[PDB]
Parts: structure tokens; C-alpha cells; sequence
């Protein structure tokens, strides 16, 4: 292994040479923001349920970026439910109810954003970096819209318009091509039981578990997007993700000190 | 059941970064070729990347950089394909046209011109699929994503070589490649050698909603092209596993 | 006097927000009729917010925030049945164009196709009126601002009942509801319960220039936009003011 | 009142329901820039006086963010009077003379950033916001263009093509939208005269006035766009601004001061 | 040898900004004589700056900003010019364009319709060459770098005078200005009175590539734009130094 | 000389009146960022080297930004030679090929600007300045592609297509318009030679020249862009420009500390 064999594969062979893919693999690492986290606030599970949700997190914010550099991503909600569900009876392909998804994600970033604005926190809408270095290392935070940017390039789902990345995965692809320490997914719910506790009557909840394990149990899509399952086991930065509750005041705050509130999903 | 489609007469056509790289002897026979088909189809011509790519995966890579910052330095060179190409086509009233513009006013421009140039690459950007150090959705899986779901009424491919073999027609593999006149996606994603084509292309196709199959041409022989259009075998099919009524 | 028109040729169609809202069942109707006009006209639709800016409004007044930034919040709303509508068209030719586009290059895009779809919300931003927590220049205001300023042929509301009634034909008064055949902006004005188009709609047609009547019609009855676009009465005519010669 | 009957109300009746109006303004009121003051430098008044106007209001801009985060503001002057005069011989309505009218107020804001650059402050051409709070934040001062983005949809006057939205009302209604504590024009006179002093003999000048008191004297459109006077009875943040002369120097230093320098109008 | 021409057809007119100054007494009847143009050629229109970009001079040089804070602030008064153009022609389809739609599709706009308007002044901005105070690449420069990039049929200079002069024919030495029916751009720049167009207009034609004349003609007489697309001698013929097989 | 004549002569006059340019050159001088310094990343010379180039060369601008304000400006490289030769021999015009040269610039910014992003340094990527003034208050550095904006209006050199003005003359003219104190360009060679070292065997270094020396003994088109030494004698602001070699540690950090490593050139 070389650097000068790594350049002469890939001028000769093929991308999809596995000799090639092999080398490649054995390049350096380098994280662009390791001390930063990402988080996502749930669009349905938080920004939809107004001030007595949003308030008390947007104090956590406040709070905990003197100590931590915040990712805010945001979820989309009721709002793109309806959207898709007017897109999906017209017929309409998933990546026409992408465009539509991110618009209601804009929103709620919109929202958060001006509740924050008089903090420093900008909304990294217009531009997608240099407002982010420049914002994280002077104010500590920004917030974002956790929509992937795919469009009308969405990979679509097996069956069904319903485009199978939304904002859990969007956020998730940030924290791991920018090699952040932690992902934090922000949600109404406690973490992950062993059933849907909405629905169920004898539910048990899960403090830690992995991948495989989820899937052995028929968990993929559950509290989390299931392609954000995939995701996490290829991924090489963030090898585990936390799902916290944030109706509960202080939970976001703990959890960013390290505290093992919630449901710590693993890689492997 | 399936989606509609959006654009039904629509032919999509990416052309190879590595055949733009070979200069006029092989871009000045294809410009020609495309300005005849121009007044025969409604054309969406999208470049792929090519050797520059490489260059910037090569020294990116050297600086350790992660594969959702290669994704849209590798896209960049596609565009520059794009405007090359778009450039040679200009005085036949062809433009290259932007991602956004791509997405959500593909169908006034083909009202206004016969045919506009995009890049293949998809606007995976940064949030590009983790798993291998070089980005996994290129130009082939750009320009099927956009086309089927345009439902658009083909892709074809354009290529440096005839087809898809049974190894590298070029590498040191060369004396037992095999020609394949016909194949399918998943018959390609259970073999293990390279591909003229991304893999993440047999992914996309098995998941496809419209295309039924993609034709690869060599665009460095004049005619195939316009023969390909016309759904006259003169390459490699690759079926997706779509079926028709 | 007046200043000059700058589109006179072209008709403006507004899309009730709580038309698309019934989903597949109202919109593919009125996108068939909508497909058999584009010989006829030369148009410029224009789509309103719905109940989703409804959604967006509860939730952004439980959070506290003023009218400037529910205005711009609902208007992203109006741009997405936008997308929609424009979507179903786009084999036609038809796409959707932002503001900055039908502000200033509308023209050329009308001259390359028979019609294209934008949003009835006018960008007032965070620039929108003080006094009322609800925004008030909504899609109603907007298009005929636009239509106004264009100086086009005439511009036709298309709503989810046959027009404008002395009470609310959904709500707890409907027993009371006398349907109103024609009337005028100054005479609405003058009233005091609700209406199926902004207040604000009556304040900008008191000072306009070209646009002699608005009518509102059902879009729920195929056949009634058709008429409309021909001068026939088939809704509620509101006279704005404006004489001619 | 209740949530729950405003969500109601939103959902079942049209939005010009009286009772629906009635909910929604008893809703929580939130400033998103409350610590902030909108400051406007007039077009013609300042700007195209040159260095002698410009260059001592720099200094006291400079100065005067050290204690104030301050939301700059330009106005046009004769290059768009010029413009409007074309425009308005080729009978070109009110929404292409806002259009016009914009470019010479971006064109102000342009000069004085660059007049400021060198301070950190930055002009906000180029987004809307986020670039509003993180420079708030960290630099205390931006610099924008004081024309409404109306451009086509221009609600036009009664009679004539001139937009009656200009720079004053698109700083007021800035200031009136994010809830700032304060709005202070800068133009080239001491205040609201009972004349026009320039074309006056005997003009007698007016330290504090109500709007409901200008319109009963024939002030309406006088020092200020009449339309603003209109605005301001109808906001419910900003209740009151002042009026000062830049050429005097510290005029703008003292009126940050809370000193009574100018006119102040009121809404009631 | 020479690059190719990427449109060969492109007509571009540039019109003078103290042309605009005038008010509607010039700017309709060149507004009618474009209307009857528009059947006849391909046009570029490019306005200038004028009479606001001297105030904005005269405001920034006392200010002390450097001459590349000028250059765009001039450039902004050639793009108001512009929108005022476009909308007395917008009911002919035609609209004002961005520099970075000039730039990569002006193909497909002129494919659209018959003309559109953009600025004359080029996108130096803040990279403008330092020597002068006052920007050297105005809009006769702009035009003419635009014009033979294109490699275009021609470019006319629209002026509110009949041609070049051995003397300003309005300024204190009007008496002994004598009327140049021909010249060549190596002439003009030995000499050292004032020109109707920038003297960097000069040293870019120097350096042409396909543009082998210019004419500057008055645009105040109705009939010379015309008669000068046609080649007709109505003004002053400027030979740029290249020359034809 | 006054301002009144000024302001005649700008209107009555045409702006090639002689004797307006020379009103006009007697008008203040207002440095826009007086106390920054413009650097040029080479991109053949530098970039295109990899990590063992790149990461010392990061280091030093981590390191000296403390005490310095930095534009930094990256060169194009390899990848735009190969447009330049696959659009030359398509015959396209200098206009096409400075808009590919552009996107080479913009890839370079890009790697560079992500291994800055974790010390709060952006790319000016998305706006022109605004970004500049706030990150150069705050972080002290900004990144930013070299190559200037002329695109299709590219002026063309006497011969060929290859465009004479790039990112030599892109950051040299920025510098110039901005009113910095310094220049520096970092290649690969220790600075001006009597030959191309390269490819001479008896080369002589020069320490310190001026461009009517330069041309004299047929150096023009050397080290630096031949435009560039044109553009250097017409400049007002920056009058001499520093050469360094970036390959060799320290180098960098050393010319910011008023070290005459390299070579000087001078205006006159
Ligand atoms: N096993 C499980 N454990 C916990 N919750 C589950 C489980 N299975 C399903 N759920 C449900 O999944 C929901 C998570 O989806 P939800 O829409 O709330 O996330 P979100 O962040 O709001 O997404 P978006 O922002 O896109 O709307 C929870 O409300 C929960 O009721
Ligand atoms: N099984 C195979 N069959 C045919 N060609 C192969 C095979 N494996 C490798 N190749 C090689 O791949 C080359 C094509 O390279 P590649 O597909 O990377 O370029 P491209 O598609 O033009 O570029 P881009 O993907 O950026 O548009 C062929 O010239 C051939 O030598
Ligand atoms: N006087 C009235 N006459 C007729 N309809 C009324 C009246 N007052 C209230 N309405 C109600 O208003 C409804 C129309 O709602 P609305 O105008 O808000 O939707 P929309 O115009 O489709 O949406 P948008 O304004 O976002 O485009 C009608 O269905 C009707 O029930
Ligand atoms: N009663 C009055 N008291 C004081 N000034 C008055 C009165 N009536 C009219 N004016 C005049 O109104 C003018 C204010 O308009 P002016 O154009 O200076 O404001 P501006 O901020 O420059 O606007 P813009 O920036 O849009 O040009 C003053 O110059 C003043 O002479
Ligand atoms: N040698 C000359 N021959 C002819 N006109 C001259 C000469 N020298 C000066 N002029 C004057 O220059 C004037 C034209 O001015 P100018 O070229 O600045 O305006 P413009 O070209 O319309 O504006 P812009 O360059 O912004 O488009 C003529 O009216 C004429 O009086
Ligand atoms: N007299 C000379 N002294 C030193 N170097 C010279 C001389 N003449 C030619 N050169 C060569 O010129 C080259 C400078 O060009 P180079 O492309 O390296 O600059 P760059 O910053 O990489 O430009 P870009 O970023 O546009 O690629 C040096 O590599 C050097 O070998
Ligand atoms: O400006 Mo478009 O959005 O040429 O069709
Ligand atoms: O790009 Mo436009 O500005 O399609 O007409
Ligand atoms: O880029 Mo365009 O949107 O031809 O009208
Ligand atoms: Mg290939
Ligand atoms: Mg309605
Ligand atoms: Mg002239």
C-alpha cells in the first residue's frame, strides 16, 4: 500500500474495480468538525406540538452550546404527511414528494431559528458550510433543515412514493461526512421498547441495543427511519446514535453531558 | 400501482466523461452526430465526470477527505463536460442548464429548444452514502435516477467501448473478455469483476418504476448512437426487471 | 393617465389553496380542463395556500412569532401546490418558476410555453403589514396585484363554491346564505362577516388600473373555468372600479 | 380563549372571520431582535452628500455599536427620483418603479459596508437573516437596503405610478416585524417643522406629535412617507420613532443615548 | 487558427445610456423600430449606464472607494436601463437577462423568442484593472467582449450623436469637430481628445477574433439602427484590424 | 482642483475627456481592508501536491492568523490545464475556457476551506464580501477562489485561447481593489531566477527586482503571470508583491513576520 499505487489505479482501472475500492479504503481519515454534535428536533414529535414543546428545548439550546458545538437539524411533520399524501394519490414519483418534504422541513428550521436569532444562532439556510465554521466557532450552534438534498435524485423505497430518506437519515449523513463525536436524535418518545408504546399495552423499553439485534426482532422501522439503520452500520465516524425524549425538560442537556438517557443504538 | 410519468417523450442520453476526454477526434463525431438527432428526439444530455475526476479523488483522498466531500468535487467535472459540450452545441440553440433548473423547469426548457445539457451526477453532495471512500452515486446512477423518474421514454448509455464484457477489454484481463450482447441488473450484481457502469446503476434499476432496459454504446463509432435511439440493438442491454403491461 | 399594460394579452387563473386540498379527486378535473385551455389562452396560474398554512399559522402563533414571519411561512405553502399542480402539466410543457422569474423574465418563458405555474403569495416577507396576527396579503391579493401590474386580460378565481354568499355556505349560518350574482369590491368592503377571498383583495382592487372585473367561480364543476376564461357568467362577478373609456 | 379554540377556528373557518381575527390576536407576542435599534441613513438627505455627511456618521456608527446592536438601513436619493422620472414619462406602473428603486437603495447600503468593512460590519445583501444575528452577535452592527421586496406586487397609491413603499416604510416595517426597541430616521433636518422649512419663512419646530395630531395640521407627507404614519398606528412593537438630523454631529450618538434630539412621533 | 463562432447568427445592439437619459421623447421610437426589428434578426440588446453612474462616480470618488467599487455600481445603472427596455418590449416576449444566463444559456433564451435585453457592462466587478479612478471596461467594452466571444454577426453602437467627430460636437470645441465616416481602432488610439465610446473598446478590438467592423450611428433618427443591421453606411464604420480569408 | 469641478466635468464631459480622468485621479484614497494580506495557494505548485504540501501550509495559516488578517486565494492546477487542452483543441473561445478554469479554482477552495472549517475559517463561497468583513473581524482568515469573474468576458490575450488573466491576476487584483498591505504569492520555487531552475543547470536567484528589470532580460512570463507585472505597475495600493516557496516549512509564517524570504518584485 502506496500512495503512488493508489494514483495509478485510479487513472487506469475502473471505480468499480475492486482492487481500486480497496486501496481507497486504506486512505487517511480526516474529520472535518470531531468536536461538534449533530441533533435532530422531530418535526411531528416536537416542532408540531408548539411552545410547550419547543420552548423549554430552545432554553436547552441556549444553555448547552456555551459547553458544545450544536448541529440543529429539523424534522418535517404533519405538514409533509399531507403533502405526501395529496402527492402519492395524484400518482407522483418519490422524488417529487422530496422537494415537497423539504419545504416543510425549511419551515420548522425557520421557526427555531427566529426563537434563537437574538442568541446569534443563524439558520444555515443560504449557504451549506463557511456559514457553519464561521457560526460554530463564534456563537457554537446553528440550525439546519435535516432534508437531504437529493430532489428529484431521490433513491426510492422498494414500494411506495414515500421517499425512504428523510430527516432522520439527513441528519444522520451530516453528523458521519463531517466525523462529528455524537448524533442525537430528538423525539417524543423515551427511546426504543419492544413494541410501538402508542399502541401497545406491555411494551419493554431498550437502553442499548444493535443493529443486528433490532433486526432480529423486527425493529427496523420502528423510532427510527429503517434506511438509518443501514446507514449507521456503513458508516465509519458515527458508529452509534442516542434517541432521547425531548418532551422531558433537561433530557437534550443531559444527554449532550453524556448521560445515558434514552435508547444508544450501535453499529455492531 | 406505478407512479405517472412526468416526461413520456423524453430520451435521456449520458454521454462518458472518459469519451469527452479524448479531445475533437471524439467529441467533434459525436457533436455532429447529436445536432441530426436533434430534430428527431426531445434529448436530455447529461456529461459524466471522467479522468479529473480521478485526479481530484487522488489528491482529495491524499488529504484524507471523506466521500461526502469527493461526491461534488467529482460532479464538478462533470459540469465542465457539460459546458463543453453544451458550448460545441450552442449555434443549434443549446444551452447547458443547472441542477435546480433540471429538477423543476425541465419541461418549458425542452418547449423552448430541441435538446439542453445537464450534468449526470446526482446532488448527493455532502450527504453522499457511507460505506466506500469513493462517492457510490455517480454519473450512470444520476442520469437512471432522473430519467425513470421522469419516466422518460429510455436512457442510453455512451461509452468508450462496444459494451460490457466479461472483464476489463482494456486492462490486463483483455484476451478473456467475453462480449455481452444482453444481460440484467441482477444478473451484473452477483459478479464480482469491475463495470463500465457504477453498481449502485443495478441498485437504482432494481428498484425501477418505467425504464425497462438500458441500452451501452460505444459513442466512438458514429451511427450507434442514433441506431440506439431507435431501440436497434447495437450494444449491451442491460434489463432492470421492469415489467410491461 | 393610466400607465401602459405590459402582458395584455395574458390571463391570470388563481388556485384555491382548499382546492388542492381534496387531493386526486379535484385536482385531476381540473388538470384536464386545465390541459385543454392551454391552446386557447396563454396563462399564468397561480396556486393559494390551503390548510396547511392554517397548520403553520396555529403552530407559529402557539410559539408567539409575528405576522412577518407567518407571512413568508404560508406562502412556501402556496408554492408547493405550485410544484404540485405544475408537476401534473409538465407533459404539456408546463413547469413551475419562482418570483424573481415571473417578475422579470415572465415573457420570454410565455413565449417558449403556453403556460406556467407560480405562487399566488406576493413576497412581502417579513416586510408584511402590521395590525392583524393573521397575514393579509395572502393569494387572492397577490394574484391580482400581479394581474393588475401586468395590465393582462383579466383574472379568474377558482374556489371550492360557486362564488361569494351573504353568509358562510359551509359554516353554522349556512340556512341564510343568499348567493350574490354580482357585486363589487366597495360594496364587500362595506360588510362585516366572511369571505372566500382576502379583504385585502377589495383594497387593491379600489385603486386598480386595467382590471375591470374578478369572477369567482367553482373549480369543483368542470366546464365553469372554461367559461370563465370566455367572459361568461358562471360565478360571482366583482366590479372593481375601474372604467373604460 | 384557548388554544384549542383558536386551532379550531384556523381549521374550520376562512381566515376573514371576524371571530377567527379575534383568537388569533390574543396569541403570545414574541420580538425576535429586542435588545436591537433600526437605524435608516438617508438617500438624499446623507448619502449623496458625499464624505462631509457620510464619514462622521461612520464614526459615530463605529462608536456607538460598542454599547447598540444596530440594524443600518439605506435610502435611494436622486439617482432614483432620476429613474422614476423615466419610468414614469413611459407610464411604467408602480411595481416596475419598485424595482428600480431598489437597485439605487442596494447601491447606498454597498457604499457605506464598504466605508464599515474594515470594522467587521457586513452588508446584508445576500440572505435576509443569519446573516443578521450572527453578525449582531459578534459585530453588533449590519448594513441593508432599506426598500421593501415588493418589486412587482407594489401596492401602488391612490393615483400616480411613484411607489408609496419606499425606503422609510421598508426600515419601519423591519423594525415593527422583529420587534426592535427602537427606530430612528436619519435625514438632513432638526425635525417636524409646522412648514416646510426649506421653502418657509416661519416654520415653527415640533418636538413630539402623534399621528392623529399631524393629520389634523396637513403634516401627513411631509418629513416622513405618509404611509408610514399609517404603519405606525397599526404596530404593535414599535410605537413610536424619531427623527434627526445627521449633519449634526453626535446627533445619532446622542439619540442611541436615549436623548431627546429631533422629533418624536407617536402612534397614539 | 481562430476559435470557432458559438453563435454565428447573434445580432448584438448596444444602446447608449444617455440614449435612455432622454426619457420616453427617444426611448419610444426606438421601441418601435426594435418591434418592427424583432421578425428580421436575432438580437442581443445591451443597454448602458448613462448620466446615474457619473452621480454614483461623483458620490463614491468623494467617498475615496476604489475603482473597483465603482465598476459594479455603474454596472447596476446599466441594468436598470435594461428592465426599463425589456418591459416596453415584454408584450413582444422579450425580457431582461442576467449576466450569468448570458453567460450559459443565452442559446436557449434566443430560442425562445426573438430578443432579449441584458447589460452591457461585463462582470469585472471588483476585479477591475487598477490605473484610473474611473472603470476602464464599461459597456462599449462589455458589448464588443460579449459580441466577438460569441463570435456574432456584428455589433452596432446606438449613440444620441451621428458618429465620432475629430472634436466632441457638444463640448466648448464644437466648432472644428469633423464628422469621421470611417476609422480604425489603431487610428482612434493615437489620438487624444475625447471618444463616444471607451478607449478600451479600442485595445480589445485590437485583439478581435471575428468582429471585423463596428458602427456607432445615432439613435435619435429613426430608421439607422435598422439600416445599419443591414450594413448600410449611416455612421461611423470602425474597423476593428480583422481580416476575412 | 475642487469638488465642484469634479462634479461638472463628470456630467457635462465623456468619461475619456482627459481632463475628467485627471480630476478624477486626484480624489481621496480609502483602503477597504488596509491591515489584511491576500495569499495565493499555487495549485499546480501546491494543492495538486497532496497532504505533504497542504498540511504544513495549514498549519502555518492556523498559526499566523492570530496576528495577521488573511485572504487566502487558491490556485487552479493540472485539471484546468486538461479543460484548457480539451477545449483549446476543440477551438473554444478564452471567454468558455476561464469559466472552466473557474470551477478548477472553486475545487481547490473547497479542500482547502474543509480542513480550515474546524478553526472557524469559511469559504467566501456564496457571497463576495459581508462574508469577508465578519470573518475577518472574528476567525482573521477567509478562503476564496483566485480565478476572477470575468467568464465569457474574459479579455483575450494577443494569441491563443488560454486565458492571460487567472489566478495570479484573480487574487493580485483583489488585493489591489481592497487596499491591502501585502501580497504573497506561495508556489514551489524558492522565488525568481535568471532561467527556469527546473529546467536550467546554471540558474541564478534574484532577491529583490522590478518589472522594467524583469522585461529587460526577458522574464515576463516566468514565476508570475506576464499580465500580472502590467497590472503591478498601474496598481496604487499594493506596489510590490512577495514570492515564497510554500514547500518549504515556515516559510509562509515567515514572510507574514516581515522576512524577505523569496523574491520582491516592485512596481518600479
Ligand atoms: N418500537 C418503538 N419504540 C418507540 N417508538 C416507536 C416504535 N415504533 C414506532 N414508534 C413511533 O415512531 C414515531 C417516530 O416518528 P416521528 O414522526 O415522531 O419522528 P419525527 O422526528 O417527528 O419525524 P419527522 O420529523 O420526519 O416528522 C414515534 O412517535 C413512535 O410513536
Ligand atoms: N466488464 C467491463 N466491460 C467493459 N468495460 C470495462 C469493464 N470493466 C472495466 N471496463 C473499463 O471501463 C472503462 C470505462 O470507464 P468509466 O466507465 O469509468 O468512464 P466513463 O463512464 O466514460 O466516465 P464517467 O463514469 O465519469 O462518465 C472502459 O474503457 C473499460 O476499459
Ligand atoms: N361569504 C362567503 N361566501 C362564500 N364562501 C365563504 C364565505 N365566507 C366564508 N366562506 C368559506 O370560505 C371557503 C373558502 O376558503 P378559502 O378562501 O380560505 O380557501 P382558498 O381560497 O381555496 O385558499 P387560499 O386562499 O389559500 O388559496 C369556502 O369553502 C366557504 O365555506
Ligand atoms: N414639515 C416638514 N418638516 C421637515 N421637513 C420637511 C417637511 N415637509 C417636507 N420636508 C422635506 O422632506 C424631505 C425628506 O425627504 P428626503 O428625500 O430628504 O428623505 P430621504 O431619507 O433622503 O429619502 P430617500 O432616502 O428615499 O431619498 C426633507 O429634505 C425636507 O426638506
Ligand atoms: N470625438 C467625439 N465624437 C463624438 N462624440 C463625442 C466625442 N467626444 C465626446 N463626445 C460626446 O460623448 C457623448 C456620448 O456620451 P457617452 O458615450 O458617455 O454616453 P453613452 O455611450 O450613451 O453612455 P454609456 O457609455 O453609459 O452607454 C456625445 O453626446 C458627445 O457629445
Ligand atoms: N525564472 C523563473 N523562476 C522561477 N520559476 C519559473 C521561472 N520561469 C518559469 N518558472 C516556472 O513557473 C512555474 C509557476 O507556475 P505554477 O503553475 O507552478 O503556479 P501556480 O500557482 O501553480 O499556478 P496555478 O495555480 O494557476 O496552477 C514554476 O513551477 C516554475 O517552474
Ligand atoms: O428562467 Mo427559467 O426558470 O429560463 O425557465
Ligand atoms: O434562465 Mo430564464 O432567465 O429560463 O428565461
Ligand atoms: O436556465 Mo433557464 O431557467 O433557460 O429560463
Ligand atoms: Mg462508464
Ligand atoms: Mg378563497
Ligand atoms: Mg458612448
Amino acid at each position: 500500500n502506496s500512495t503512488a499505487e493508489l494514483e495509478e489505479l485510479l487513472m487506469q482501472r475502473s471505480l468499480t474495480d475492486p482492487q481500486l475500492q480497496a486501496a481507497a479504503a486504506a486512505a487517511a481519515d480526516f474529520r472535518i468538525l470531531p468536536d461538534a454534535t449533530v441533533i435532530k428536533i422531530g418535526g411531528q414529535s416536537v416542532i408540531d406540538r408548539g411552545r410547550a414543546a419547543v420552548y423549554p428545548l430552545v432554553d436547552e439550546i441556549v444553555a448547552a452550546r456555551k459547553n458544545h458545538k450544536l448541529l440543529i437539524g429539523t424534522g418535517a411533520g404533519t405538514r409533509a404527511r399531507h403533502l405526501y399524501s395529496i402527492a402519492a394519490g395524484l400518482g407522483l414519483p418519490a422524488g417529487v414528494l422530496a422537494q415537497l418534504g423539504s419545504s416543510v422541513a425549511d419551515q420548522n428550521a425557520a421557526m427555531l431559528g427566529q426563537l434563537l436569532a437574538k442568541h446569534g444562532i443563524p439558520v444555515v439556510g443560504g449557504a451549506g458550510l463557511s456559514a457553519v465554521p464561521l457560526s460554530l466557532a463564534e456563537v457554537n450552534a446553528v440550525v439546519f433543515s435535516g432534508m437531504p438534498p437529493y430532489k428529484l435524485w431521490m433513491r426510492p423505497a422498494a414500494e411506495g412514493v414515500i421517499p425512504p430518506y428523510r430527516t432522520d437519515a439527513g441528519c444522520f449523513l451530516l453528523a458521519e461526512q463531517f466525523g462529528c463525536k455524537q448524533m442525537i436524535f430528538v423525539k417524543d418518545e423515551d427511546g426504543l421498547y419492544t413494541a410501538n408504546p402508542k399502541t401497545s399495552k406491555d411494551a419493554t423499553f431498550i437502553p442499548r441495543i444493535s443493529v443486528d439485534e433490532m433486526k432480529a426482532k423486527g425493529l427496523h422501522d420502528s423510532i427510527l427511519e429503517f434506511p438509518v439503520l443501514d446507514l449507521l452500520q456503513s458508516a465509519q465516524h458515527v458508529r452509534e446514535v442516542q434517541v432521547v425524549n425531548g418532551l422531558v425538560p433537561g433530557n437534550l442537556t443531559r444527554a449532550l453531558a453524556g448521560e445515558h438517557v434514552g435508547t444508544i443504538i450501535t453499529a455492531s | 400501482k406505478r407512479p405517472i410519468r412526468l416526461l413520456p417523450w423524453l430520451q435521456v442520453v449520458k454521454i462518458g466523461g472518459r469519451v469527452m476526454d479524448r479531445g475533437a477526434d471524439a467529441i467533434l463525431p459525436l457533436v455532429e452526430e447529436l445536432r441530426k438527432l436533434l430534430p428527431e428526439h426531445r434529448l436530455l444530455i447529461l456529461t459524466g465526470a471522467g479522468v479529473r475526476a480521478r485526479h481530484v479523488f487522488s489528491v482529495g483522498l491524499d488529504l484524507g477527505l471523506p466521500v461526502g466531500s469527493l461526491a461534488p468535487l467529482a460532479a464538478s467535472e462533470a459540469g465542465q463536460n457539460g459546458h463543453i459540450l453544451a458550448a460545441m452545441l450552442a449555434s443549434e440553440g443549446v444551452s447547458y442548464v443547472e441542477h435546480p433548473t433540471v429538477a423543476d423547469q425541465l419541461a418549458i426548457h425542452l418547449s423552448a429548444t430541441r435538446a439542453v445539457v445537464g450534468s449526470a451526477f446526482p446532488p448527493y453532495h455532502h450527504h453522499e452514502f457511507p460505506g466506500s471512500r469513493i462517492p457510490p452515486h455517480r454519473a450512470d446512477t444520476g442520469a437512471f435516477l432522473l430519467a425513470d423518474a421522469f419516466g422518460a421514454a429510455g436512457l442510453t448509455i455512451v461509452e468508450n467501448v462496444d459494451g460490457i464484457y466479461t472483464a476489463d477489454p482494456n486492462g490486463p484481463d483483455r484476451g478473456q473478455a467475453r462480449f455481452l450482447p444482453e444481460t440484467s441488473a441482477t444478473d451484473l450484481a452477483k459478479s464480482e469483476g469491475p463495470l463500465p457502469v457504477d453498481r449502485a446503476l443495478l441498485d437504482v434499476m432494481a428498484t425501477a418504476r418505467h425504464i425497462e432496459r438500458v441500452q451501452v454504446v460505444n459513442g466512438l463509432v458514429p451511427g450507434r448512437l442514433t441506431a440506439a435511439l431507435r431501440g436497434e440493438h447495437v450494444g449491451t442491454l442491460i434489463r432492470t426487471g421492469v415489467r410491461p403491461a
